[PDB]
RNA sequence: GCUCGCCGGAAGACCAAGGGUUCCUGUCCAACGUUAAUCGGGGCAGGGUGAGUCGACCCCUAAGGCGAGGCCGAAAGGCG
RNA sequence: UAAGGUGAUAUGAACCGUUAUAACCGGCGAUUUCCGAAUGGGGAAACCCAGUGUGUUUCGACACACUAUCAUUAACUGAAUCCAUAGGUUAAUGAGGCGAACCGGGGGAACUGAAACAUCUAAGUACCCCGAGGAAAAGAAAUCAACCGAGAUUCCCCCAGUAGCGGCGAGCGAACGGGGAGCAGCCCAGAGCCUGAAUCAGUGUGUGUGUUAGUGGAAGCGUCUGGAAAGGCGCGCGAUACAGGGUGACAGCCCCGUACACAAAAAUGCACAUGCUGUGAGCUCGAUGAGUAGGGCGGGACACGUGGUAUCCUGUCUGAAUAUGGGGGGACCAUCCUCCAAGGCUAAAUACUCCUGACUGACCGAUAGUGAACCAGUACCGUGAGGGAAAGGCGAAAAGAAC
């Protein structure tokens, strides 16, 4: 949800949405399909932080 | 031998599909005035 | 490789029935569960790219989902789709 | 201005509970509250897995009116009334109930 | 609608009486003609289409209206 | 499950128009079934359905609609 | 503004915040599927098939942004051809589809009113087609007047149901002018000096004022009655403030609210001041509305139907002058007076209301008020356009089936 940090080096964090269609997607809605931590904000976690994230990289230019 | 319509599937839009009608401005206004009426069958092919 | 990595929406559940841990011990093909497109053309590649693990066959079929849902206000059932993949010498996917 | 709040105890002046003492625990649409020991109700529930205490019923809390309802004075047992007023920040008792107007 | 320009002309209704004064509704038509022109500028010859009496009002000003009036708020050539 | 009866160029079995969960299994009877409902073209849940070669589809297209250029009709609309 | 919140049926687990990055309210922005103007190209609406470049790739293929059409302005290349133009191409500017009413130009009935019907009326309506603006239409005189002059346009009340028209039949009906509502006049047919002029549309800044957050801001307690009071009784207290609506039965004073008090991240309507872009003064000397005015006839339009018919429009034949020249002054002539066509633009009083934010009703209360108070334009029916139900109702609290 939260970070410290503001649009420097942002092609580390354009390599995060990478690695978010690749693996962090496919684990969570496959570990909540298989009914396992049984914590239901676990799978509200990618929804209104990543967004901050795509925000940001809308304007990546002049980090 | 045989009453009322034959139950044929291109006949069933070749009359009164989305496309058959959106290219004749007549059929347009059956669009304008069935968003007038509120009516959720806005296509009847089916 | 090939394809865009934002296609891999695939296989993000479970297969529904107790022989998915069986049909190993029957034959050298498993059984998976996927979504109403189960990209027909990237799927043989798609295992190698989310697993690892790499499959000499594939196939794929639809199991119909049924329509009866509500009586008067006919709520939607949606369709999915099963596949059968051969394994060389492997046995967990 | 807003005349209960929860930051301290308040008293209940309202209809089947009057003169007792409590604190609010939750605000409702359209302005009603949830009162801590309000006399509540008896209540059947349909049989589910959560626990639900020994014997039959749950006894369940009820919502009340908020028009009827006051800060608690503690030193008497009574109701106190003082105003508030403060601007930007969390709102401070303004003392005015003197007698002071022509 | 036929393509008039310099002559302003559309179609135009009208009537027809008997001696019993019995009325018979007609319409009015502009007749039309393409004309070959000089002008020089373009280099090649130029070819227009006008209503009747159209020549006669171009002609006044040599080759003014057929290089504006007519073409400008008209059809091309 | 066994008779007896009837169709047998059909009252057998496919292709087509068309229909779409009716296939295999448990469970239920608020409504259906021209008489009971234990049964299901019924209500609720489960199980299974994998073709480049068969049907779409697609290459070539008839009759033909639409139509760049282009030419008509106050105008909807005309023709190619 | 702040301690509340995560839409509902819809509960149950669970989570975010109570101090600044929890919802919420006010402003300004991001991202915005596939189809639809729908725009590579194709199509059965949410479908199918492609290319160029970039990235990489034993070259298959996907992403990334991109590729509809036409006009207008500026230019590069250009078919017969020569010069040109059509096509091709880049940048700029415009058009493209949908909505409630008003409105501009064009098409256009029958039934009906004439106690029948034929000119007249119905009616340039109903309806359709192309399209424009906050309005449109109209305007700063080629108008009327009448020796006395009026004087941009428009709508309301009058002149008037008059002057007049009409198978003189039914019916139709001017203006000029008076009162009142509204109050700035210029350009083009050119271009020189002048040079930002007086002005205006948009926008910023300033202020003043609406509009979109908001916070403060008066007075009633007990007792009996009762399921419960605000009733009764005791008697009180408030007012620049007793409308509307709630709290266990009907409290001015319990609560919401009212009269009253206070202010400016940002957005937007108005007014004055004023920068910015565009447009534009002043002065002098030029120029001056030609197939249409006139001359006839047919028809249409004006209140006015061809009559004792001008005006205004346009189908056709004929067809000017340059100011004592020319139109008009309601057959026609002579004499006088009046205005300047053949080229345009204006603010406001005028028409109309989908819609933003609010306030009320001698307003209805389920056979009434919207088809329509309830997942009603749904069910249901139709080749389809289209048509279109029946079903409103506890309580102080949901305390509802523990068992």
């Amino acid at each position: 949800m939260k970070a410290k940090e503001l649009r420097e080096k942002s092609v580390e964090e354009l390599n995060t949405e990478l690695l978010n269609l690749l693996r962090e997607q496919f684990n969570l809605r496959m570990q909540a399909a298989s009914g396992q931590l049984q914590q239901s904000h676990l799978l509200k976690q990618v929804r209104r932080d990543v967004a901050r994230v795509k925000t940001l990289l809308n304007e990546k230019a002049g980090a | 031998m045989k009453r009322t319509f034959q139950p044929s599937v291109l006949k069933r839009n070749r009359s009164h599909g989305f496309r058959a009608r959106m290219a004749t401005k007549n059929g347009r206004q059956v669009l304008a005035r069935r968003r007038a009426k509120g009516r959720a069958r806005l296509t009847v092919s089916k | 490789m090939i394809r865009e990595e934002r296609l891999l929406k695939v296989l993000r559940a479970p297969h529904v029935s107790e022989k998915a841990s069986t049909a190993m011990e029957k034959s050298n093909t498993i059984v998976l569960k996927v979504a109403k497109d189960a990209t027909k053309a990237e799927i043989k590649a798609a295992v190698q790219k989310l697993f690892e693990v790499e499959v000499e066959v594939v196939n794929t079929l639809v199991v119909k989902g049924k329509v009866k849902r509500h009586g008067q206000r006919i709520g939607r059932r949606s369709d999915w789709k099963k596949a059968y993949v051969t394994l060389k010498e492997g046995q967990n996917l | 201005a807003a005349k209960i709040r929860r930051d301290d105890e308040v008293i209940v002046l309202t209809g089947k509970d009057k003169g007792k003492r409590g604190k609010v625990k939750n605000v409702l649409s359209s302005g009603k509250v949830i009162v801590e020991g309000i006399n509540l109700v008896k209540k059947h529930q349909k049989p589910v897995p959560a626990l639900n205490q020994p014997g039959g019923i749950v006894e369940k809390e009820a919502a009340i009116q908020v028009s009827n309802v006051a800060i608690f004075n503690a030193a008497t047992g009574k109701a106190d009334r003082v105003g508030f007023r403060f601007e930007d920040g969390k709102k401070v008792r303004f003392f005015k109930s003197n007698s002071e107007t022509i | 609608s036929r393509v008039c320009q310099v002559t302003g002309k559309r179609p135009v209704t009208g009537n027809n009486r008997s001696h019993a004064l019995n009325a018979t509704k007609r319409r009015f038509l502009p007749n039309l003609h393409s004309h070959r022109f000089w002008v020089e500028s373009e280099k090649r010859f130029v070819t227009l289409r006008v209503s009747a009496k159209g020549m006669r009002v171009i002609d006044k000003k040599g080759i003014d209206t057929v290089l504006a009036e007519l073409r400008a708020r008209g059809e091309k050539y």
